């Protein structure tokens, strides 16, 4: 059934995420050196322009180690394109701590008896309150280009909406306003170029019941995160639209 | 969750449409909710199909709808089973369209044949069940071309112009059919795709490569051929070193102009339900792997 | 309810009898508090005993001529080699059925509480023991619904009034009791809820009460109608003329001596209240809507309809808006003013 | 807003060919009603110089202005006529805003920075935004040229404004990394607003003037000669009479046929008669309807209403097809025997327009339309309703009806039906004025219509401000 | 008090008991043994059996039938809180935006809503967009329609059963398939009411293109912007296709009502949803075969109120009128069965 | 679509029938579906193909 | 799911040593049947000295992909890979592998230890890179094709040096050029003049459907495509029509979209997930 791999991780980036049910991005670096390093979805979100200011304090209070400062410094330094420099991996399940810790990801995976997705609450969104019986989930990362510091977008999303044009269809309508910028941005600067300004990536199938709510505590610095109960997994490719 | 879906009638069935059930047995059919048990009624495309609303509305219906193949039909139960990712099944074409070896598999509204007949099969007394065509890529992405182009070139024309357009351009012959769009219509989904081309052409216009504008200008002066005769013909209607060249420039413009297209071609491309990989000597039947 | 149903089509003759000579007719089945009231309230009439039920299926099972209709011709007639004898024959009464041939020659003893019907006896059942401790619903528990109508701010006429309870009850003569505008009704429980149009706001506001569109709509698509009676109602013409010369264009309208027709509104008009109502009234068909009025007219020399709206309540007809209910809410409006005794 | 920008951008563009320059437009209660804002499909511009030549027709005189000789065959010119008025409109882009709202306040709201000399709030129910060009054919401008406006609903029905250059600019022309041309658009704004009138003083609609308009920079030259508006004011004059000669050839016509039978008027409409009936007050009711009908015609008399149709490119191809399928010999027994089935010949019943005055109350109606028959056993005319319901307007002692045929044969008829019978004569007005002043709207593709001619018309499109936004 | 008066109209379902009786031998049931299905996997096995019963009916006319005896509860909370038009209608805004908003304040409702794209519909059977109550001791909301009546109308068509919309539209008196005669009936006003002899007593309800008629006739709602999820008590008494559908002979008529006519409505959520998939039970519905709704107490004031509860049983069904005030007897002794239940 | 004509060839089994209203009621009505209703002598039941 | 292959040709001791040394290697066969000929076998049935690169990778796109490990007597067992599941599969390609990457199968750019050869016949095997190797290794190769139709003037050359060596973790490559004797060949002449062209087209269409769709619901997309419109034609300028012949240039822009629809949507066929200083060798899911 679940295909698993084994990963590790300095012990900065566990100390957030420690709950089994949380997603595993690795980042790729530029400098040679830490070439691939695993970091958390949570981490996105101190660098994500969809948050709210009380949670991005929560994060930057969290964080302290060179490695999760690095991964900062790496995830705002780089020239603007996130996704270029992104893999997800799945969802994790297993708790092995360590000064070098050992965490297992679900790169497919339907568990037969809990696991499930944790997502926060600045991050996540719904289209259609019409909750249908099975809804996949997304990934989509935002790119503004309405000033030099190119803030982007990290959403989270569930519906019931299974082709992806359709889906495309229904997602620039709110994304217009990323549209709007990105043609501003290609006449006022001529030098700069991009690319896209919205990438989609699908990564699992779950019924609307398993959708709760739930706290999430270390450190003591309390969280509130959305709850994917029984969510099973299906990675998909990063794919691009504007 | 459901590997099998079972369908009942609340119609009293008579053995010939029994027989005919047990005959559309490895079919394939569309149902809107990918559920456990359904009434007969939400079964087929006679639940959507208003021509009034033209193709392009129920091309966008259907694409959202789910697919399933027919199984263990008995006496007032159908049993449908819905086909996973991966996985090698047997399927039964209807349409009149002919599959050959190695095609990759679409599915869209029917279209129009020669016959003119439209064979109102499994009519209960109003209900009449209504079953896609199922396509092979290129006659699949030729409808949606000529959707796009005939919505493009149909605004701001007279109906007098547009007949002769919409006659030669409505007719496609694919493997020595004849089949015809049956409604054009330019509805707020085909503005929206229309936009996207729109938007798409322009960037593509805007961040090109400034050599590639060139490029067939200077083949041109090169070159003289059957192909280049055309390619210039096209570009006539409106008719050395280049001072700087930067490898990176042209490597980030040309993976814009990538992301572009990819964003234009897929208002044509259709998402591959089947790869066939076998063929009846009468074509009525293929083998086929399923692709979500 | 024993001698409503009907005898069935087939008897197996000695199924379902009871010692000392008792033929079973019917079964009841309910749920178990109403046979638990069945049997306190009907003790005398009910009796327990036992019964003989056969212990086993009937078996019915195919012959091979049959098999091969089935395989030919997709059918099957039981009992294919009776009909072949008495063809054959010439008899053409068969003994039994096909049907009635199996289940019988083994009965068993079982009992069960019976009663007598007439000279019926009939099978009482409480299936509670099938259902209990499980998650499946009982069918005979089953949901039936009603619906209830009731009216609020209804006008009793005054020149009519009379009352059943003067000894009952006594009022104070406060004009809010005297013009209702409110409606008491019960709970669920046996306690009293309230109603008012304040409530009815939250529906009485919404722009499709508002909107005489469809109505104007199908009131169009039906066009005038041919009944010689409506002609009358339907010839009027209305048309604008310049107010440059009206000040003394005056007499030559009445110079001619010809009539003026009448107006659907003001043929309206003269109907009394309950004569409104009643079929001799024909402007009855232009009445489609309380904020909006309807009427047919000439226009260009063809038949047209019109909408228009009633933007004050005195637009309303005699018979919808009486007079004396208009002055009994002016003083409505008084005692909410505190001027019910007015200088 | 954003009509007005992008036509900015796009005469722009086009300035080097066209050489139009753009005049932004907004109109509001006075010019249309709610219903025709809300079911708008196209707004239309034509412009006129001051010799009275549409820009889209040869500059030295064409052929159109050869006058039309009445035939039906060559129908005033047949479809070339229609393609070169077709050729002569150009159509513009326009938004619909159906909420009530007011400019100055909406403006300041959006991103433009209006700077109006006074503050005056201008309000309206609603607000349909234009823009339109005007063509100098130089540098220089005339201020006798003069701008037709049309709005065109999807029932085919249209209604024509023109105003002239000099109230469309009576001020204007004395008041003489990278940015995007929308942020100085926006940033600079617009500060002049004048309200300009239809020559005959019936449509009032605003002029926006937006600084950062392109056509600032081109120092173009403009002038206005007394002549060439007395020119002007002479060629409104010649358009505007079209129906108005029309309406006086036929009471021409109408009296010289009636000199000529001696008035012996025989009866043409089947109807019941008596001998001992004053015919006298009958023939005096005659006249005085006759009078009030030449004092009431209007525009929208059946005349016209029937020339109209006639305009049509179909009408050449349907009148050649019916003439000669009645230029016909007896069909030789060969042909009914074998082949096709006979070809369907003119129906029995035909669609008719008329005119009817009355005598006993001042009243006319003129867009009245009547369907005729022949009646079989007399060989007269029966006037049926458009339901079917039969025309007693015959038998009324006080009415008199003008009826128009589709051929342009009208027939006069007092009580009784006795009539008087004679063609129409357009023969007296140019190809020009006929095919200028009145012709049927030809649809050109759009959205939400198929694209298969012929086909059923869907939900009109109907962008309407009672909804919430549709997207 | 405003030019006008309202009659309320409301759905109440009850769990009951029924109590049935079958003759000897009415249905011959046949039975296989059963068949045995498998799934196969690594974790487990399971194993599906499934039985074919078949029945085969042996009774000429009826030989069933049913009476429900007993009841003990009602789902809804027989309440007067009324139907929010806003919800079912969300597209609809007024013209000018600010007498909008301040129509938001006065009425307890909310900035309208898109109702969803075809594909959303499809894919979800619904919208639900009332949400949950905070909390319910009272059960299911019972949503009251209004239908506009002329404050003039006779009040003795309140204290019997009737039909709302003021004209009688029961097919069971019709001729079958003559479906001139049946719209003739329900919709002329040239000819009198069959039920009482008056053309209407309600014209702005009886009528066809009538402001309930668009209301609550789900033809002219198509037409609307509206939500099909919504249940409305008048739609079984305005759907004119329906009526004239259920005009049919007799024994037809019998079996459409108990099998194909009953309502369904959700019993999870707290407001009367329609349902789809058959998880809930069918809902019996005399008043859509009578074509007729029941009276209910109604009092105008408390005085009679307080009378008709202080005096003894039965005194419930009477009906008491006043110099104005007046009082409807509820034909069904059902508030003290209720109790009597309890 | 039923066999009309087998039904009145082929050997039947005679009943006490019991029908709640009338017969000629209950076929008029329909109680039934699909009915063959005849008076007299109908001879299409002796033309066996 | 399996496929048994037959040599016509003679095998022998080391020529085994060597076909079976690929123990877990990819072979693409044209279409599946349960027997076929070593001529199937890889991609030598393709190749020509006409054709060029572009054709292998449009013709491995439809081509069946199948993953072989075993050396019977006479004949070889091949596997194919079905979705979900997880597979052995070696390192070919001269790339080295991190877990959790995507992969991606090429024609073979560079090499000769592979070369199992049976009478001038050569199992010549694809190239598995991942990803970002595959888009830069395309794009790389695309504009060395510009390049080729100037070529003279030093900078260019310069530009054409540059871009033959590309530098990924751990490795350079030294890709080949995309002309030989100075001529572009033929698919690659072809897909560049449609890509240029496709830019060309767009370029004259952009301005007129613009207009056509502003004529509909006015926005600002609109508006800023007709202002950057204004400006390529400002930039570009310094240096009534048909309807069949509008329908000509949409239908070849259309068509000349889909002829490059082979190199720009490069597609996944493998995840790695294993770690390792065997790095010959890993495990991957496949996607397909």
């Amino acid at each position: 059934q679940a295909l698993t791999a084994r990963f590790f991780v300095p012990e900065g980036l566990v100390e957030f995420e420690a709950q089994p049910g949380a997603l595993l991005i690795r980042m790729e670096t530029g400098c040679d050196s830490p070439r691939h390093l695993y970091i958390s979805l949570y981490l996105l979100g101190i660098r994500a322009s969809n948050v709210s200011a009380s949670t991005r304090c929560l994060l930057e209070s969290v964080y302290t180690a060179s490695a999760a400062r690095a991964a900062l410094q790496w995830l705002d330094l780089g020239p603007h394109l996130l996704h270029r420099r992104l893999e997800t991996l799945g969802c994790v399940k297993t708790v092995s701590l360590g000064i070098t810790s050992l965490l297992t990801c679900v790169m497919r995976g339907y568990l037969y008896n809990v696991f499930a997705l944790m997502i926060p609450k600045d991050m996540y969104l719904t289209w259609e309150e019409t909750r249908g019986r099975l809804q996949y989930v997304y990934l989509i990362i935002v790119y503004d280009y309405d000033g030099p510091e190119t803030r982007p977008g990290i959403y989270v999303l569930t519906s019931s909406i299974a082709h992806w044009q359709t889906l495309v269809d229904v997602a620039r309508g709110k994304f217009a306003r990323e549209r709007c910028s990105f043609v501003n941005r290609r006449i006022t600067r001529p030098r700069q170029i991009p690319l896209c300004t919205g990438v989609i990536q699908k990564l699992g199938w779950c019924l609307a019941d398993d959708i709760h709510t739930s706290f999430l505590v270390h450190k003591e610095l309390k969280l509130s995160v959305v709850r994917l109960d029984n969510f099973s997994v299906e990675l998909g490719d990063f794919r691009e639209f504007v | 969750m459901e590997a099998n879906i079972f369908c009942t009638f609340d119609h009293k069935l008579s053995i010939a449409d029994v027989g005919k059930l047990t005959k559309l047995v490895a079919a394939v059919v569309p149902i809107p909710q990918r559920l456990h048990l359904i009434k007969h009624y939400q079964l087929g495309l006679h639940q959507f199909v208003d021509h009034t609303r033209g193709y392009v509305r129920l091309r966008g219906l259907l694409r959202n709808m789910t697919l399933t193949l027919m199984r263990r039909v008995e006496g007032n139960q159908i049993l449908l089973h819905v086909p996973t990712h991966g996985l090698l099944y047997t399927v039964l074409n209807t349409g009149p369209v002919t599959w050959e070896k190695g095609d990759a598999l679409c599915v869209l509204p029917p279209l129009f044949h020669g016959p003119l007949a439209r064979e109102n099969l499994l009519t209960l007394g109003q209900w009449e069940l209504v079953l896609p065509w199922i396509v092979p890529m290129p006659l699949a992405l030729e409808i949606n071309q000529r959707l796009l182009i005939m919505g493009l070139f149909s605004l701001d024309r007279s109906y007098e112009e547009v007949k002769a357009a919409v006659q030669q351009l409505q007719t496609i012959t694919f493997r020595d059919a004849t089949f015809t769009i049956p409604d054009p219509v330019i509805d707020q989904h085909l503005l929206i795709d229309m936009k996207t081309a729109c938007l798409s052409m322009s960037m593509v216009a805007n961040l090109a490569s400034e050599l590639t504008m060139t490029y067939v200008r200077k083949l041109a002066l090169e070159d003289s051929s059957m192909l280049l005769v055309k390619c210039q013909e096209l570009l006539m209607r409106l008719d050395a070193r280049p001072q700087h060249v930067s490898p990176d420039d042209e490597i980030a413009r040309l993976s814009a102009l990538f992301v572009m297209l990819r964003q234009l071609d897929d208002l044509i491309r259709e998402q591959v339900v089947f790869t066939v990989c076998d063929v009846s000597p009468d074509n009525k039947s293929a083998t086929c792997i399923f692709k979500g | 309810l024993a001698e409503a149903a009907t005898d069935s089509i087939l008897d197996n003759p000695t199924t379902y009898t009871t010692s000392s000579g008792a033929k079973i007719s019917g079964v009841m089945v309910s749920t178990a508090n109403v046979m638990q009231i069945i049997m306190s309230l009907l003790s005398s009439h009910i009796t327990k005993e036992t019964v003989s039920a056969p212990a086993t299926y009937g078996n019915f099972v195919l012959s091979p001529e049959n098999a091969v209709t089935a395989i030919s011709y997709h059918s099957i007639l039981a009992d294919f080699n009776s009909y072949k004898a008495h063809l054959t024959s010439g008899q053409p009464h068969l003994p039994n059925d096909s049907l009635s041939q199996a289940g019988a020659h083994s009965l068993t003893p079982l009992s069960m509480d019976v009663i007598r019907l007439g000279e019926k006896t009939v099978i009482m059942e409480n299936l509670r023991r099938v259902y209990k401790n499980t998650d499946t619903k009982d069918p005979l528990e089953r949901n039936v619904d009603l619906t209830f109508f009731f009216p609020v701010g209804l006008y009793l006429p005054e020149d009519r009034g009379y009352t059943t309870v003067e000894s009952k009850v006594k009022l104070n003569d406060t004009v809010r009791n005297a013009l209702p505008t409110t409606a008491y009704l019960l709970n669920r429980d046996r306690a009293v809820q309230k109603i008012d149009f304040v409530d009815a706001l939250k529906t009485l506001c919404h722009p499709v009460l508002h909107e005489p569109a469809p109505c104007l709509q199908t009131f169009t698509e039906r066009g005038p109608p041919s009944e010689p009676a409506m002609q009358r109602l339907l010839e009027c013409r209305f048309q604008q003329e310049p107010m440059g010369g009206a000040a003394r264009r005056i007499p030559h309208f009445y110079r001619v001596r010809r009539e003026v027709p009448r107006t659907v509104n003001e043929m309206k008009q003269d109907f009394v209240v309950t004569d409104f109502y009643k079929v001799g009234n024909i402007t009855l068909y232009t009445e489609l809507h309380p904020f909006f009025d309807f009427t047919h007219c000439q226009e260009n020399s063809e038949t047209v309809a019109l909408c228009t709206p009633r933007i004050v309540i005195g637009n309303l007809p005699d018979g919808l808006a009486p007079g004396p209910f208009h002055e009994l809410r002016t003083w409505e409006i008084m005692e909410h003013m505190r001027l019910r005794p007015p200088p | 807003m954003e009509t007005h920008l992008y036509s900015d951008l796009a005469f722009e563009a086009r300035f080097a060919d066209d050489e139009q320059l753009p005049l932004h437009l907004v109109l509001d209660q006075e010019v249309l009603s709610n219903e025709e804002a809300e079911t708008l499909r196209y707004v239309y511009y034509r412009n006129v110089d001051s010799a009275g030549r549409s820009t889209g027709r040869a500059p030295g005189g064409d052929e159109d202005d050869a006058p039309a000789s009445d035939d039906a065959e060559d129908a005033v010119g047949g479809d070339r006529a229609f393609d070169r008025e077709r050729r002569t409109w150009q159509r513009a882009c326009f938004r619909v805003l159906p909420r009530p709202l007011e400019l100055l306040d909406y403006l300041r709201q959006s991103g433009l920075t209006v700077t109006l000399e006074k503050e005056q709030r201008v309000r309206m129910f609603y607000a349909v935004f234009t823009t339109l060009g005007l063509r100098c054919p130089d540098n220089r401008l005339s201020g006798a040229q003069t701008l037709h406006l049309r709005l065109v609903w999807p029932d085919g029905s249209y209604r024509d404004w023109e105003f002239l250059a000099r109230d469309l600019l009576r001020e204007e022309m004395e008041a003489n990394d990278e940015v995007a041309r929308t942020d100085e658009w926006k940033g600079a704004g617009v500060s002049r607003l004048r309200e300009v009138w239809d020559v005959q003083h019936r449509v009032r609609l605003r002029v926006l003037w937006y600084v950062n308009s392109f056509w600032r920079s081109r120092e173009l030259s403009y002038d206005d000669h007394e002549v060439e508006l007395y020119r002007a004011l002479d060629a409104y004059r010649a358009r505007i009479a079209v129906e108005y000669v029309l309406i006086r050839a036929v009471r021409d016509e109408i009296y010289a046929v009636l000199r000529r039978d001696g008035g012996a008027l025989p009866q043409r409409f089947a109807c019941h008669v008596s001998r001992n009936m004053s015919w006298r007050v009958v023939w005096e009711l005659c006249r005085h309807a006759l009078a009030l009908w030449m004092d009431w015609a209007d525009v929208r008399s059946c005349i016209i209403k029937a020339l109209t149709p006639r305009l049509s490119r179909g009408a050449a191809a349907a009148a050649q097809r019916a003439r000669r399928q009645r230029e016909r010999s007896a069909p030789k027994p060969q042909e009914l025997l074998f082949g096709p089935r006979n070809e369907s010949g003119p129906p029995a019943e035909q669609t008719w327009y008329a005119d009817v005055v009355r005598c006993v109350r001042a009243q006319v109606d003129l867009g009245v339309e009547v369907r005729a028959a022949r009646c079989p056993r007399t060989g007269l005319w029966i006037v049926r309703d458009r339901r079917g319901r039969l025309r007693r307007w015959l038998s009324q002692p006080e009415v008199c009806v003008l009826y128009v045929t589709p051929d342009l044969d009208f027939y006069w008829v007092l009580p009784g039906g006795f009539a008087v019978s004679s063609r129409v004569t357009l023969h007296g007005l140019a190809q020009r004025a006929l095919r200028d002043r009145f012709q049927n709207f030809e649809a050109v593709l759009a959205r939400g219509m198929h694209v298969e001619a012929g086909r059923q018309e869907p939900e009109t499109p109907r962008v309407s401000g009672r909804r919430l936004p549709f997207d | 008090h405003p030019g006008f008066a309202l009659t309320a109209v409301r759905t109440d379902t009850f769990e009951v008991d029924m109590l049935l009786y079958s003759g000897k031998s009415c249905t011959s049931v046949i039975i296989n043994n059963p068949i045995v299905t498998k799934e196969e996997r690594d974790i487990s096995t399971t194993y599906h059996v499934t039985q074919n019963i078949n029945t085969v009916d042996m009774g000429l006319g009826y030989t069933s039938n049913t009476c429900v005896a007993y009841v003990n509860r009602v789902r809804t909370d027989m309440g007067v809180r009324v139907q929010d038009l806003f919800r079912v209608f969300p597209m609809n805004v007024y013209r000018h935006d600010e007498v909008d908003r301040w129509i938001r304040h006065a009425a307890g409702v909310e900035r309208p809503q898109l109702l969803d794209t075809e594909t959303i519909s499809m894919l979800t059977f619904g919208s639900m967009s009332e949400r949950n109550a905070a909390a319910t001791v009272h059960g299911q909301k019972a949503a009251c329609e209004l239908i506009l009546t002329p404050v003039t109308m006779d009040v003795n068509y309140f204290k019997i059963p009737n039909n709302p919309r003021g004209r009688a539209s029961c097919m069971l008196a019709v001729d079958p398939y003559d479906t001139e005669a049946a719209t003739k009936a329900i919709y002329d006003h040239r000819e009198a009411d069959a039920q009482t002899f008056a053309a209407t007593h309600n014209p702005w309800a009886s009528q066809a293109g009538c402001l309930s008629d668009v209301l609550y006739n789900t033809r002219h709602r198509e037409r609307l912007g509206y939500n099909s999820k919504f249940y409305s008590p008048c739609a079984q008494y305005f759907n004119t296709e329906e009526i004239i559908a259920a005009n049919k002979t007799l024994f037809k008529t019998i079996d459409e009502y108990l099998l194909r006519a009953k309502d369904c409505i959700r019993g999870d959520t707290d407001t009367q949803y329609v349902c789809v998939e058959g998880t809930e039970q069918l809902i019996e519905n005399p008043c859509r075969l009578t074509q007729e709704a029941l009276p209910i107490l109604s009092t105008t004031t408390l005085a009679l109120m307080e009378t008709k509860l202080k005096g003894g049983a039965g005194a419930f069904a009477t009906s008491e009128t006043h110099f104005g005030n007046y009082v409807v007897g509820e034909i069904i002794p059902l508030q003290q069965s209720m109790l009597f239940n309890s | 679509m039923e066999n009309w004509s087998a039904l009145e060839l082929l050997p039947k089994v005679g009943i006490p029938t019991d029908f709640l209203t009338h017969v000629k009621t209950s076929a008029g009505e329909e109680m039934f579906e699909a009915l063959r209703i005849y008076y007299g002598d109908d001879p299409e039941r002796y033309n066996i193909h």
